[PDB]
């Protein structure tokens, strides 16, 4: 019962621990990444308490890789029910 | 004087050769639509298989041999991968529609090493009986990491003119996967006794592998073939000449150290072709993250699909025939 | 077309036969589990008609693997298009 | 951000190389597959520009192959941050 | 008077041989209730590395045999491929409660080849040193394709008559996996030179993997078994009875070779058993692509759970043993 | 007097072995910060690969050997497991700032068997031309079981006061992966026949595919390590001296099936290993699943960390150098 936003980065292999780096240094409580194909590549889900910290870690990867790799950001609107590492020690 | 007449049944030798079958036969399968995939978790632990047997058998050799008899081998290594990348700054960087970042990227993998094409020449320099130094397989990293870092500090500087640091770049192209597997089975076969391990699980089975990832290869080029054809026309003329060139200059900086040492003119034979060879497989993950700018199909696609069936093909049998009728074989 | 609630649970690999069990008895009509990388997570994701049978599923996994394991679960609203075991014979 | 509809086709795994000629032929400008367990499976993930769009995969997907094959289709409503070949030529 | 003594010391050979054992621990283990999965990734290289094999052994012995003594047994492996899945069309498609879809796909994989019993025919015939002719591994392709195709042509055209195109049904079930991987390794073997690749790689570990895969299918077997029961009571009957009809069709067919030409009495063993094995590698997929209508478990469950045990552990032991008392031995 | 000169060349032998030199090079290449990573599905197929020789070879050799004389020294193991579990119980469940829960679950790995170190003992055994009992192998089972068995009851029960099935807590232990594979290989080596996919497939890259696992084990290694920092202090003297202690009592006991039956003097030595040895592979899982409030960080990082180097480093040269100064050797 917190609202949340979800960030999917779908991005290249490559990026997988370069991505990484930029969401840890964002403050985010947690990714979830996984393997994805497409005509190989890579899929982050980032949930951000905020949109204006979900469009921080989107503008920080688009301007610095996107230019050169291929990849698509999206947000999409989720409430978490339960978490310890997102809904702080005693929420949600 | 050099003949032809058995240079065309050692190109056919090599045309049925494991090696080089399957990466054709990879192409037919392909091109006939077919839908068998091989997952990418074995493509992955193939990768590193392969390169760990070659670092391994690079490792047991140069602590076995004397290293001032190896020295100006690896000395000539290191000065030919530098020196093809830059072959290709001043020859493929030059002609009308051809970028200047992709033609240092493709100049890096030609000036790279094939771990396929030096596994099929010493599998045919000893099925042809001519003897060569057991270390030759310890050149693999002399000629692959110059050749990669050269690639990378060269189109970095010209980015910046464009609108420097090498220890950086080095570290991250060196720390990546498919590199620091081989520097681990170096490593290993320096210090360490991997002999147990390698004889029974590394060696028997290396080019058992290598006849699945040629595959998987020869089933994705395919589709590089074709989509090469929408960057330019001179990737396809370097590609077939690159490695002809490449093979004629380390011959004949091998014979200088077939003179000055006692460097075997069957082992001139590998300096040759692992110069003439178009590295596939540690080469374009490690270009793709030291130049994303470059496009990803103008050198893995003249790489791969055009770089390594030449020097494969067309060079191993040159370069063991011209070696025959110069001496030993 | 059909409102549904997309309950997500992603937690540790060790759950994947355990947390099944949860999802079966409580009357839900298939899931969907995936593989999550990082260095070994799974994914699930279960459709429900309703947010209190969604929740139900939540509530009896969070109080019985959360306080020892590690994971995070979250609601996201999707619409059913086409589903025989989701829509009933002939539905959506 | 650029408003987007997200298909989600859940199938069988023998059917990658047929759904996959439905959405391209469909002019959807790029899909998202991946591996699946579940109860193997795969998971298709298209970004659409409009519902109606959506939609129409939706059906030609269905009607081809549900009445014989077993699968799960849903529409959840997501916002593109960042996308060359999604966003045209500038954009978003 | 030929005793059935020796028989029960063969089945219980049978029971106790790596093949079979595998496949009966798997439903042990399956039953028992583990969580061991094998990753499908592992699956899906093991599938294309045993039929590669089989493909690989399969071109070395074409164009080292001489094709007019093989022309016969390859004819009769065609035909019977056919006559195979006619014979469940007029006996299973017509129990009181049988969908004739579903029988047309079973008689499908009933009048294909298993890899898994064909790979115990040739080991157990060695193990009672019987010569059998060296091409036998080439027959697989020549009754499998054919049982395959004529059950999703024969399928297709009752579905329309029921309320259209000959030639995408073949390319399309021929070009999937598990059958394009078997062509692959046949062209390899009849044109190329494998023999230092497949001698080092794919023969050695071909029946490590099998034991594996075996697991596989009978971990999974547990599954189909009980709920092959929810869709109808003759499924079991015929997938008892068939390989035994069908194995003694094939003995009588092959007999004829063994007068006509040369075929070894230990060769018609290979013909009897590769016609009374159910394939269940390469043929559960090609039909779930051809016959969508059939249900995937009627003629899956009831040729990987019940087809593959009785196809390889009461018939071998009854076709070698008959052979034994005919004749070579 | 006796000398430590030969343990020290023994103690190098064991550092430069592939099964402690690939642990050793996957610390440092992940300190030096690699980007390679064995898949998952990788990983899984070799957990169990690795088991299912442990079990087949406990297997062939349980039947093929007479059981009245290894009923004791397999007596003793089972008891050497429920001992060694207690004693962390009673010794390290004591420290100032130690959860029992945590102590438990590191006691039942460090007292259950380890088949990376395990298998080094037969290998360093061999190799210094030490006889071993050939069913020294089948230990394996017999003691690793108890003491997984233990550590999960023991907690559990201790639990429960602050707020006690047994069968229960073995079944689903039992049915784990990493553990019904070895069970599915000791059902196969005594009632089947599998030699011909045991020496052909298991047995000849067992040792190849260790190396890998070791590699995962030693990357991994390194995140462990620090971890391990924040936990207690008393981790890490437990796991340093544990090894040496649980080997001690280990020894005695194995001598007194030395003198009480036929054991022989380098049978004490897989006895006195495999105790000192702590669970890696078939340990943490099965612990995750018994007790899931323990801390997943003190039990895994103690045992793969410093549990595992010590007791293939420091216990195999001390325990043979004890033997050859004992006897035979």
């Amino acid at each position: 019962a917190k609202p949340a936003n979800k960030l999917v980065i779908v991005t290249e292999k490559i990026l997988l621990k370069k991505i990484a780096k930029i969401i840890d240094e964002s403050g985010a409580k947690g990714y979830t990444v996984m393997n994805t194909g497409g005509k190989a590549n890579i899929k982050f889900e980032i949930l951000t308490e905020t949109r204006e910290m979900a469009e921080e870690i989107a503008d920080r990867v688009a301007v610095k890789y996107f230019n050169d790799y291929a990849g698509i950001i999206y947000i999409c609107s989720a409430e978490v029910l339960y978490g310890h590492t997102f809904c702080g020690p005693e929420g949600c | 004087m050099d003949f032809l007449s058995n240079f065309l049944t050692d190109f056919v030798g090599q045309l049925q050769s494991p090696t080089l079958a399957f990466l054709i036969g990879g192409m037919v399968i392909a091109a006939l639509g077919t839908q068998l995939v091989i997952p990418e978790a074995i493509s992955t632990i193939i990768v590193f298989m392969l390169l760990t047997k070659i670092g391994l058998t690079g490792g047991m050799a140069i602590r076995n041999s004397n290293l001032t008899e190896m020295l100006l081998p690896v000395a000539f290594s290191v000065i030919l991968g530098i020196l093809i990348v830059f072959i290709a700054r001043f020859t493929l960087a030059k002609l009308p529609n051809v970028r200047t970042v992709d033609a240092l990227a493709t100049g890096g993998l030609f000036g790279a090493v094939s771990g396929s094409t030096m596994a099929a020449a010493l599998t045919t320099l000893e099925e042809s009986k001519i003897s060569y130094e057991a270390w030759a397989g310890a050149l693999y990293p002399f000629m692959d990491i110059p050749a990669l870092v050269t690639a990378i500090v060269v189109a970095n500087i010209y980015l910046n003119k464009r609108k420097v640091k090498i220890w950086p770049i080095i570290e991250e192209s060196l720390q990546g996967p498919a590199l620091s597997a081989m520097l681990l089975g170096l490593a290993l076969g320096i210090f360490t006794k991997p002999e147990s391990v390698y004889e029974g699980f590394y060696d028997p089975l290396f080019r058992g592998l290598l006849s699945i990832l040629m595959l998987i290869m020869g089933m994705e080029a395919w589709s590089r073939i074709g989509e090469l054809r929408k960057v330019a026309q001179w990737y396809v003329v370097y590609s077939l000449i690159a490695p002809i060139v490449h093979g004629f200059i380390a011959f004949g900086l091998g014979m200088i150290a077939h003179y000055a040492t006692g460097f075997s003119l069957g082992g001139v034979v590998v300096l040759a072709v692992i110069a003439a060879s178009s590295s596939d497989i540690s080469g374009p993950p490690t270009l793709r993250a030291g130049i994303p700018s470059a496009n990803p199909s103008a050198y893995i696609g003249s790489s791969t699909a055009i770089g390594t069936p030449i020097a494969i093909g067309v060079c191993i049998p040159l370069f063991i025939g011209l070696a025959q009728t110069l001496g030993a074989g």
